[PDB]
């Protein structure tokens, strides 16, 4: 069979494929990280320090 | 799971407890009674000092 071949085991063409693929991955990481979570919105809205005052009398 | 889609700030409010009460209570428990009666003298003598 064709895919049963030692030439296709260390094929430099697929290595170029992998190289270009992961270089492009590296180039686009800062866009994959650009998703917003709404957890600090929750922290801002719900974190309420104690607003009661001290009154000895 | 739907914590973000609610407003439960009223279910959980900061308590109105005065921590000073817990402090003064520990102060009286450590002191004796004659010192408590002395403080009435310290206050009274301070009044007469302000009077004179």
């Amino acid at each position: 069979l064709i895919p049963v071949s030692l030439v296709d085991l260390i094929n430099i063409n697929i290595i170029f494929y992998i190289l270009l693929l992961y270089t492009l991955l590296l180039f686009f990481i800062p866009l994959f990280l650009a998703s917003i979570n709404y957890t600090y919105h929750y922290i801002y809205k719900y974190y309420n320090y104690n607003y009661n005052f001290i009154n000895n009398n | 799971e739907e914590c973000m889609f609610k407003d439960t700030r009223l279910d959980v409010l900061p308590p109105q407890v005065n921590p000073l009460n817990a402090i003064l209570a520990q102060h009286t428990a450590q002191t004796p009674v004659h010192r408590s009666l002395e403080k009435r003298l310290w206050t009274e003598v301070r009044a007469t000092a302000v009077s004179e």
